[PDB]
């Protein structure tokens, strides 16, 4: 059949949404097959990629933010549900842009790769500090001058006195496919890709 | 005990498969008059000029930088250089290369022979080789570096960018890309297609419609190969293929097995390398990635 | 004042509980990042590894994390002053029954959320393996065939059985612990030792 | 544009401070007759590897290594004491020797943490001189050195490997266990330990105490009650130092101090700043090292962790 | 343009002869149920540097990402022994290998850096049975190489060691004497100590003669058990195999490695200065990992063998 | 024990000398308002090999390197000038900048302690006099009894090579070995004027300002008479500090040397104790065009010379 | 004064010849370090020793042959004068049939000069195997240790007196006047004065 | 036949001597005309050349037997031979020479023609030095080029004539007859014969 893997997050809703809005047997029960013959698995983003990587599945639904930071790259990014409004951005205190830093900028982010790559292009050297969650505390508690995180409505930031100092990239869910699968199952794969792109 | 993250370990059975296949491939190769050559295990880091990060290296007492055999094609090309009178040459090799991450390879190189004749010889032979491996499901694909480049120039010449689009088959990125540059209806229709189809009928049209010579030209060459070889095995033309090395002249080919993610065989034309030592000639050969074929034979079994 | 960092999860309740039973003010009960209590304690919340970070950099004097996180995490410049016992979790190597016999031509591939631990346990057993990092429901590791056995945190043993898995061996005991900044303990031993006493009797 | 992560980037001011402090410490050391030495940048990995001991330092993983022409494995300066101790071996005149060093060692640390891989240290080594004289000369100097670092709130702590050792022997010879308990000031683990055993009421009182107090009066009691000679003896020595130097700066006695390296002979001391989590200065006596080359001789010294000091001078400033 | 020094170069023909010989040996080995194994290209330098010809100076090394020191395959026996350790099923094991090891040599000397070898290992099997199987196979391996004139020699590490104890225990000194066959030095050595005559008539003789009859006497006259014992063992093998090929006993043979248990052998070709084949028993290695077992095997020096096949042709 | 043949060992005395000289040179530098900078010990192999030459790739043979866990090639401090040039890039407000440095680089050759200064941003004329003046003052702190200071021009060298049938690769080798005979064999394979011949033969063996000035002016070449004149001025403005020597047969070390270049030697040592020059080119590798000039003191050679001298 | 070093060989004659023939005092008695009226302290020894001496600054000038300088690893010197006095030459010698012999193997060359030999076949775009022989390289191919040799051929007799013949010439050999760079720098006067006085 | 290689110098005489005393046809006397290869009536093909050339000729199996001084063998790294016969004709030795005051006074630099030996001797003394290769080793300390030297001292004449004295003796040096291991395994006959005869004188 066709094996899929979905990120348990808010993405799992975007997918089940599109799948249904494209005519596919859906059932949100707890932990799975479908009539359309789609074996589906769920888990965290880095685990969706891990599963697709080890050819455990053929298709996967993850976010650009995960695909960017993740060092894995051996996949095909066919479809792209532009459904959303998240974006990578360098947030900080208003005065950030004006304050002169003698020493290098300390940035706290959940995505060190994305942060190191953004500042690469900006021709600036920084010191990255890894934080797994509420990166807002980073600058608040005094661990970093600024942060690089996913900003959507801007609320979390504004509710701490921070503000988007500059946008990096737009975040959204992507349908990634295992290269080997695409090559020998190009059928069902392309079909679904079309059935989901008009949906 | 522990083992180097680079040291590989083959099971007693894998060595049997590996040795069986070679035995078969040796007859085939020698049946086609291909002489086996065993390149030195040490080479001057200098030679590998055509990323030192993946190389095992060192200095000598003499005070030079040497590198463990990193590639099979270059050495053999050097060897073809030595030959005083310019005549044809068929070399085969059975061993491994050292990169950082077994990497046992089996390949052949054709030097000196006439152009068109060589390309069929090598393509033909690559198809015979695949049919000695024991892999049940495999596809063989051909591409053209000339069609690749001509495609990058006509695409606002943004070669570096499209190269990244094709590699990830980033359909959406492509769409945005075709947006920023007001591309002709034809070039558009083509770039969107070559990304996800190999249906010769569909692609032929798209290509001819661009009314571009170099493109229809290169497509036509692959179309012949497709037809002349189609009997041996159904060929597949991948116009979205990204040349594996920057020195690929035109013809290039990969072969895959449903049982493995990497290619079990890859190769192509690269007259360019021949110029580094001697003068212009026809140089073409392929390489079989044994570690991947063996892996495939295992998965397939289950 | 005394700066504290508490791991947002289940541990956030264990601590808040113990803190009330210790006669300490409770504002955490009911969207702020860092707050202050009447006892002059400024508390911060977040994931385990963020609590250790905040501690490593002296962002806070005290912090509460699970032994599992301390076992995984490579930081080691702290003091483990208090040790709660509000926990029955343990580090286990789970798998299928038949597991204990199979002869792999390969290195066994264990999947876990704690690769540093997993790697440490197999180190002593003199056996080399292949770790596959899974951030979440580590159970599917052997279910989808992704890996053979797993090294996860086993408690009631339910998540294991509900998937046909059983403990192949117990690695160690896991429990919420109170860690302290070596420096903070040298310049604020008073209040530090004091809170230690108070939380000690709370159990 | 971009630099590796293993590379540290010092600000222009930080270099000024570092060089300021050096200027001062150089007067100080030179005035006390200490000759500065510059150890080689590379050493044979053998020199460092030979040394395994508890605390945990000489582990091949944190070392930058590469293969030399002859094909041997060399390592980037990892330690300053070892090469100075070797230099002392060369001396064919069994006389006193005072050495100093201003430079950096290179250890590997994990990425994405202000952990420095480039560590600038300043320290001295005393070789040959008599036992008593040395211990006082080094402790004294160390205190002076702390007086040159512009740090406001700093505590100095002294201890005894001999008392530590003696304590381990009486605690059911459980040294491996007691070391981890003392390191983490594992109060809860210690309690569970004391219950498993049959320690005298005195030893039990002591153990529980040396983990959380340095009140000279209280400690002196607990020690004498154990009526252990080795213990009271070792604590008396610390007490003397505490008194002879109490004038220069209030010394603190830590009977719960775990010897850094396994070769640490007896006296050992640390120094902290309320502005940093790491010690600004550490050192002690380690005659043992001198044995890996020539014969037995009193060897003692200390080392300044300038990165920690500059980092503390900054926090302090705010 | 040109190649470095450390790189070897085989003529197209040479490759044919090498591959020819492998084909034959491949049938021979598999016909005796010897499974081929292909040891990793790199090993942790540790593994090697744990055996005192194991001098780091001849090994090619570099640092791996993790920061450790790895080395290019330097020996085939070690890895194959490790492989035997992995198996808990304490059973018999027959391994074979075709490939090369990498050691450092002096330039302009005409010495080979890349060394192609073909060899086998026998682990587990009973003592008696093994020693005859290996010796037997080795002999068969030797008709397969187109070498006309070749001699096969057998020796004993036990007899050697016994000889070094009775000789005032100056092993380090007599070792060098035996290696260079320093008749003159030996003589000066016999003078400095009160050696028996029977030991003296022996020492002076084992240096230059392999005449079974003459040797047999000298040995028994020493009325030493260990010596006569080891000599008799060699005598048997000499007889049991004497039909396949005339075996030569060398009582003045110095064990290659310090771990050589007892039996040991070499095989020379009149057209080669280095042995074409060599091996012996070494149960000791086995104990470096698992427990005591009875190892033994040999190795064929292809670089030497082909060089001989060439000279021999002129 | 034995020590690696890559590791150097300074005696307790040499360290005192080194530290005495530094203290003195530190007063001098800070007195001239040069800020000290401590470049990182690790760099990306890319930086170096890249910005060092052109034509056939610079070599990483003399560099100590290793891979990172991120999987990149990093190199031990190999050069002090490059990193300081980068530091200057990172200041946006285009202003003057004086950096100094005191440390060692790591190179491989069958310590390598250095002291130097860099001048970025300042006007052209002002800088050349500043650097040259300063170098002279540094030489007068070393304590070396007999030392010469030589000035050359890369612009002169280049013009010369162009006029010489553009055989820059060949004439460079001739000058390097002052191969008088090969030079000769060179002049008779070509059709060079009397002037160019008279000059080529002479610049190889004399610094006589009077001898030199004539030969140059006779060539009636504007670029050659101009470059010489610029060196001659320096010779006059600085002479009172110390006699200056003009070496028209000087071969620019680096391919990026703009014009002025100078070396200092001590009779007690074969290598130069101080070398420097102008290299605006390096600045372009980062930001835009500036006036970068500096010099480097080779402490190992200086200390080596102080000892020999002593005897 | 001006310290010199000369190769005790045939060269030592070429020097005293020019020296004398240059109005320079010449007093040849053997010993090792003598003085002269012109204030020229001289030393004698083997080619690679002259170089070793000139290298360690034991002397200022030194006389040797191109063949020694080419092979020697040393390079930090100034080759000011070049007495085009001899007629020796580096050449690839071998048996007549060599040129037409078709080995399917790499050519084994025996030479006293590995570096000069490796450098020559480098430009020749051919890979070989050098065999270092310190003496009569002619044996090399005679006893059968090499297919050819690379050595210094002058009159061509030694080769012809063994059936050997030049297969190609490599470079002209000759005695060269080399000066230590540091000396030239601080003694440029005398050094050049002598250079000229010897260039006639 | 037996192929022999003799070192062209002083040793060439020592050997020729012992050879006639062993009653071997001596024709190396009447032929020095650039002849480096000759045959005697005893069926011996002799070749001459420098020490190192002899060892080479041996190692490659160009000859079965060769005669070279112990010094050369100590220096040279080749070691695949048999030291059958040991003449005693000479009284040369390996010594560490220098100036009297030497044993009292950076790093000592020794100049010798046997760097491998020099390096080996100081290796045992645990002292690390700097070797300066010289092909008249006496001038080493004379011109200050080096401190002491590690050369072959015999009558002590060259040493004294330059004001140098032995600071220590390294080892005894004498001519030796080496054999090719392979050659000994297939021609042990004649080989042993000749050894007997040569030993008799």
């Amino acid at each position: 059949m066709i094996k899929i893997a979905i990120t348990k997050g808010r993405i799992q809703k975007q997918v089940t949404k599109l799948l249904e809005n494209a005519d596919y047997d859906v059932e949100p029960i707890l932990n799975i097959k479908t009539k359309d013959d789609l074996q589906i698995i769920f888990g965290k983003p880095n685990d969706v990629i891990t599963f697709l990587e080890h050819g455990i599945v053929d298709i996967g639904f993850v976010g650009k933010d995960t695909l960017d930071e993740n060092d894995f790259d051996d996949y095909y990014e066919l479809l792209y549900l532009k459904i959303g409004q998240c974006i990578f951005a360098l947030a900080s205190y208003p005065d950030f842009s004006n304050k002169n830093f003698q020493r290098h900028k300390r940035i706290a982010s959940k995505y060190p790769r994305v942060t190191k790559k953004y500042f690469a292009q900006k021709q600036e050297d920084i010191e990255i500090i890894k934080l797994e969650g509420s990166v807002e505390l980073g600058p608040v508690v005094g661990l970093a001058d600024a942060i690089v995180d996913i900003v959507e409505t801007g609320n979390t930031l504004s509710a701490n006195g921070l503000e988007v100092i500059e946008k990096i990239s737009d975040i959204s869910t992507r349908m990634i496919v295992n290269k080997s699968s695409f090559k020998f199952k190009k059928d069902k794969i392309i079909e679904m890709v079309e059935r989901l792109e008009d949906a | 005990y522990l083992l180097p993250e680079e040291s590989a370990e083959m099971t007693l059975n894998q060595v049997k498969s590996l040795r069986q296949i070679e035995g078969r491939l040796r007859k085939l190769f020698s049946l086609k008059n291909y002489q086996e050559v065993m390149p030195p295990s040490f080479e001057y880091t200098q030679l590998y000029t055509a990323n030192q990060e993946k190389m095992f290296q060192f200095i000598k007492h003499e005070g030079q930088s040497i590198t463990l055999r990193y590639d099979f094609t270059l050495p053999l090309v050097r060897l073809y250089s030595q030959i005083k009178d310019s005549t044809s040459a068929r070399y085969s090799y059975f061993g491994k290369i050292f990169r950082k991450e077994e990497n046992y390879q089996i390949g052949i190189e054709l030097f000196g022979e006439s152009a068109d004749k060589s390309e069929l010889e090598i393509l033909s032979l690559a198809l015979q080789v695949i049919e000695q491996l024991g892999l049940n499901k495999t596809v063989f694909e051909i591409g053209s570096a000339k069609f690749f480049q001509r495609l990058c120039q006509l695409a606002d010449g943004s070669t570096e960018l499209l190269t990244e689009l094709l590699l990830k088959k980033d359909l959406s990125g492509l769409n945005a890309f075709i947006e920023k540059n007001n591309f002709s209806k034809e070039l558009r229709g083509l770039l969107k297609e070559i990304f996800i189809t190999n249906e010769l009928s569909r692609l032929e049209n798209l290509v001819t419609n661009t009314k571009d010579d170099v493109l229809i030209s290169s497509f036509d060459q692959l179309k012949e190969f497709s037809e002349k070889l189609s009997m041996i095995k159904p060929i597949i033309i991948d116009l979205g293929m990204v040349p594996k090395m920057d020195y690929y002249t035109d013809l290039m080919f990969k072969a895959y097995s449903s049982a493995a993610n990497q290619p079990i065989l890859s190769g192509g034309r690269y007259d360019q390398l021949l110029s580094n030592f001697q003068e212009e000639a026809f140089a073409i050969g392929f390489c079989c990635h044994m570690d991947t074929i063996l892996k495939a034979l295992e998965r397939q079994e289950l």
